[PDB]
């Protein structure tokens, strides 16, 4: 599918997840894309608790949906 | 007073900086001292002699190490076509020889020691040295150096460029 | 060779230079062993143990020389002499 | 898993924490101590090695000789503070003669 | 006989030189002086950290009694080096 | 370019000064002085603009407006005064019951100032007709609240004294979006402030667990009435434990600064990486009042017991400038030389992002 | 306050008597300034060590026993004062 992951700078940044690709994979597809490790990254969905080892298919996330990437620190 | 035409118009001035104030161990591992502490003993102020100059406001003995001399190092064949660009832009005799072979141009390069001036009686000489293989030009005084006078080294020029200077022993001109 | 004073610039420059040793490895050794002799009997010492003490006391030595040689400097003479070493060793606070 | 890298730092954390603690120093330490030491150690010894390596390069030797310490150690005036009472082993003494006692004629 | 195995600050100084000067060898007898430095300034640092620790009726030895020693033992402007260094590490440390 | 790395002196044209403030892009500097008296400084031009006798008792706050023409004043006498830049004299005149902490002016609405009464609900003051709207707030109201525009004033966001954000509209007022912080592991934090930028929406959160939080204000209508808290980086001091008192944004959008009280650590982060580049050296004896750089150039000025410490880039262009054709460097490489050896009748008449808080009409050359 | 006046708060009689309990006759007129420098330089490090110590512990005021622990840290010692 496709969906909307928002930065804490403002810009918006459309990607595509698999309905059976794993988070891991998403976040490294993101690393190797705009070089920002995933161990900066993770993922909000409306001040909503998500993980990453896990799939987008265990939360049922709709599509066109925007996730928070709040921002973390390296390691 | 916009109504009376004064004299004295032609410049051909470059650093225009000119003001009525002025108010002023082995061989190799010697480098430092070249770039780093080397920025405070001279200042820049207008000299009494001739034009500009290094004017002083700390004092450095005999024997002492004190300046770099770098700019355009150029073979003897630009010297011509310099000279012709010297007498069209109005560039002094910058041409730095080093050696016949080798000229040390500076009017499109240059280090702050461009400011020198010359005399018959001047303060310091000038030396020599090699270090890692490159020769470079580095000046050792003689005496001290007092608060408020300029460095000026002997051209060594053996006897129209008069040389004003106001010395007794100034031989008024280059040689 | 000749105009004493000038040859000695040129040693003291070379030596300068180099950082050796200056005591003979056998007679330092023999006086080590005559004082431990004079502290306690049949001591075993260990090779490097020697060399330590060696260097340390050239250290120690050599300081004490510098000091005595600017005390000469505040005498308006050039010779150094016994009585600047007590002296320098007066001065240190070590007596 | 690694400890040292948390910080990014090089010299190691676990080792200064359990030398610490068998050092008797106290009794009982914070989590900080460590890592901090761990750090101002680093820094010095950056400190002395990169005057080291500059002495290296001085005589163009690649092998770091004590002479080069001593000589880099002795130089700053820094360090000359801080290691009064210390010498060197083979380490020799920096050039110098003193200045009335220098022979000239014509 | 029996070997024996013993530990020195070899391996972390030698990453350093790397680190700083990816060019130039380093001796043995080098190593052996680097390594008592090391010693040298931290048993300094560490003992007149828990003198402190003991002057101030104080059963812990926390982060500042150590900035506190290093403000104290480092002269010039090199412990201000030092500390920022160590704050920086720290705080590096913690959110990790 | 990069954080400020040199170092300036004061600036104290009068002995006293309490609070600062740039206006757009460092202008004129607003100084409530402990008399009684507002003074305006000027910046980058090292001057004094205009002196207004006020009234009796010192003030504690300043801001413009903006269109520039007023001087609000968060005063310690509940003079809630419309002070005019041009004359000096008061325009609009009004009392509250309760003193105000913050005072901004909306860059889309001047009309309805920014008031922080405590102990009450904030109250937005028209100036069109001197009429007082309290902005409806929830669960208490008797906490030490603090109110603020986003970048635009479009939304307004409000902090209690409990633990309880609030979300509204600066005009309609429809509270729809709450959040509840983080409770630690065992006890609960109130807050203690919020401060924003100029770009990216972000803010930080002083609270009182000692600890300074970011966060940002797009993901409260986004998850509704209330969610779970999750800041980017929970940013502290873990060697001193120093308070916070006063800590603005970056002049950019990208870093992030942060007080001290006593202690004359000047703290500065950056929000890719929450890791510590510089910290400022400042000589202990002082406490720090105010904190804001300058909205466009990095630099750092605090104002601190009455005088002020500028910590900046001190520049002067290279003598290498005379002329395009002339340069005045050194190289030891042989010059390399050149190898490549109308008629019109018309006339001359030609002459972070920007806001509006602008036309100050302030100044006097004589 | 920053003031070079009380820098002359030794005035010449107390160098001139601490000077007889050192045992000394014969005194240049030039000496005064660099006892003053030297006397100043000494007491900058006392100083230093004893603000820093009384800092550390959180709070405002020297006590004399933190002073003689400074001096005993740089290697002078003190009797007298616990
Ligand atoms: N006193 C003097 N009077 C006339 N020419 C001088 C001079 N001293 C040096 N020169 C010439 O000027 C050339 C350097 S340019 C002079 C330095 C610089 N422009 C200044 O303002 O001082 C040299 O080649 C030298 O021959
Ligand atoms: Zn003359």
């Amino acid at each position: 599918m496709q969906i909307f992951v928002k930065t804490l700078t403002g810009k918006t940044i459309t990607l595509e997840v698999e309905p059976s690709d794993t988070i891991e994979n998403v976040k490294a597809k993101i690393q190797d894309k705009e070089g920002i490790p995933p161990d900066q990254q993770r993922l909000i969905f409306a001040g909503k608790q998500l993980e990453d080892g896990r799939t987008l298919s265990d939360y049922n996330i709709q599509k066109e949906s925007t996730l928070h990437l709040v921002l973390r620190l390296r390691g | 007073a916009r109504a009376e035409v004064h004299l004295r118009k032609s410049a051909f001035d470059m650093f225009n900086f000119l003001a009525s104030k002025h108010r002023q161990l082995p061989m190799p591992m010697r480098f430092r001292h070249l770039k780093k502490t080397s920025k405070e003993a001279v200042g820049v102020y207008r000299s009494p002699i001739h034009g500009r100059g290094l004017f002083c406001k700390r004092n450095i003995d005999a024997g002492e190490m004190v300046i770099e001399y770098a700019g355009n190092v150029i073979r003897s064949i630009q010297t011509d076509k310099r000279e012709k660009y010297y007498d069209s832009k109005g560039i002094g005799c910058y041409m730095f020889r080093i050696d016949d072979s080798e000229v040390v141009d500076a009017t499109m390069h240059g280090n702050a020691a461009r400011f020198i001036n010359h005399s018959c009686e001047p303060n310091c000489y000038s030396r020599v040295i090699n270090i890692d293989g490159q020769k470079h030009i580095v000046i050792f005084a003689m005496r001290k150096i007092y608060r408020g006078e300029e460095l000026t080294y002997d051209y060594k020029f053996p006897i129209k460029l008069p040389c004003n200077c106001g010395a007794k022993k100034c031989r008024k001109f280059l040689n | 060779r000749y105009r004493p004073g000038t040859v000695a610039l040129r040693e003291i420059r070379r030596y300068q230079k180099s950082t050796e040793l200056l005591i003979r490895k056998l007679p330092f050794q023999r006086l080590v062993r005559e004082i431990a002799q004079d502290f306690k009997t049949d001591l075993r010492f260990q090779s490097s143990a020697v060399l330590a003490l060696q260097e340390a006391s050239e250290a120690y030595l050599v300081a004490l020389f510098e000091d005595t040689n600017l005390c000469a400097i505040h005498a308006k003479r050039v010779t150094i002499l016994p009585k600047d070493i007590q002296l320098a060793r007066r001065i240190r606070g070590e007596r | 898993k690694t400890r040292s890298s948390r910080a990014g730092l090089q010299f190691p954390v676990g080792r200064v924490h359990r030398l610490l603690r068998k050092g008797n120093y106290a009794e009982r330490v914070g989590a900080g101590a460590p890592v901090y030491l761990a750090a101002v150690l680093e820094y010095l010894t950056a400190e002395i090695l990169e005057l080291a390596g500059n002495a290296a390069r001085d005589n163009k030797k690649t092998r770091i000789i004590p002479r080069h310490l001593q000589l880099a150690v002795r130089n700053d005036e820094e360090l000359n503070k801080l290691l009064g009472r210390v010498t060197i082993a083979q380490g020799g003494v920096l050039p110098n003669i003193q200045s009335v006692l220098l022979p000239k004629k014509t | 006989r029996r070997k024996t195995r013993k530990e020195s600050y070899a391996i972390y100084v030698y990453k350093v030189l790397k680190q700083v000067h990816p060019d130039t060898g380093i001796s043995s007898k080098a190593m052996s002086i680097m390594n008592s430095f090391v010693n040298d300034v931290f048993e300094r640092i560490a003992g007149e950290a828990s003198r402190l620790a003991h002057y101030n009726k104080r059963s812990t030895i926390t982060s500042r009694e150590i900035q506190t020693a290093v403000r104290l033992l480092l002269p010039g402007e090199l412990a201000k080096h030092a500390v920022s260094e160590g704050t920086k590490a720290v705080t590096c440390y913690t959110s990790a | 370019q990069n954080y400020p790395e040199e170092a300036d002196g004061t600036l104290d044209c009068i002995s006293m000064a309490l609070t600062c403030t740039f206006n757009r892009w460092g202008t004129l500097l607003a100084v409530g002085c402990n008399d009684g008296r507002i003074v305006i400084w000027d910046f980058l031009t090292r001057g004094i603009a205009k002196i207004i006798s006020a009234h009796i008792h010192p003030v504690c706050s300043l801001c413009w407006s903006r269109d520039g023409h007023k001087l609000v004043s968060a005063s310690t006498d509940n003079i809630v005064s419309q002070w005019d830049v041009l004359s000096g004299d008061c325009d609009q005149r009004f009392r509250f019951p309760s003193p105000i902490l913050k005072v901004q002016y909306h860059p889309r609405d001047q009309n309805k100032v920014l008031v922080c009464p405590m102990k009450s609900a904030p109250v937005m003051l028209t100036l069109s007709d001197s009429k007082h709207v309290v902005l409806p707030v929830d669960d208490d109201s008797d906490l030490n609240v603090v109110a603020s525009f986003d970048r635009r004033g479009e939304y307004i966001y409000t902090g209690n004294a409990k633990g309880k954000i609030l979300v509204l509209k600066t005009d309609s007022q429809d509270l729809v979006a709450s959040f509840r912080v983080t409770t630690g592991t065992s006890n609960t934090t109130a807050i203690k402030s919020i401060e924003f930028a100029r770009k990216g929406s972000c803010f930080l959160i002083n609270t009182a667990d000692r600890i300074i939080r970011v966060y940002d204000g797009r993901e409260i209508l986004t998850c509704g009435r209330d969610g779970e808290p999750e800041p980017m980086q929970k940013l502290q001091d873990l060697v001193n434990r120093t308070p916070w008192k006063k800590c603005c944004f970056s002049g950019d959008g990208e870093y992030i600064v942060a007080g001290s009280a006593r202690q004359h650590a000047l703290y500065i982060w950056e929000k890719s990486i929450g890791n510590l580049v510089k910290i400022l050296h400042g000589t202990r004896g002082e406490l720090l009042l105010d904190v804001a750089w300058h909205p466009v150039r990095p630099i750092i000025a605090s104002i601190s017991s009455g005088v002020v410490s500028i910590w900046a880039q001190n520049q002067v262009e290279n003598w290498s400038a005379f002329a395009p054709d002339f340069k005045e460097l050194d190289e030891n490489v042989e010059y390399e030389e050149r190898e490549s050896e109308e008629d019109e009748e018309v006339d001359v008449t030609s002459v972070d992002e920007e806001l509006e808080d602008s036309k100050a009409l302030l100044y006097l050359p004589i | 306050k920053v003031l070079r006046d009380n820098i002359q708060g030794i005035t010449k009689p107390a160098i001139r008597r601490l000077a007889r309990r050192g045992g000394v006759k014969r005194i240049s007129g030039l000496i005064y300034e660099e006892t003053r420098g030297v006397l100043k330089v000494f007491l900058e490090n006392v100083i230093r060590d004893a603000v820093t110590y009384t800092e550390h512990a959180k709070r405002k005021t020297v006590t004399a026993m933190d002073v003689v622990y400074a001096l005993k840290r740089q290697g002078r010692t003190l009797y007298g004062f616990g």
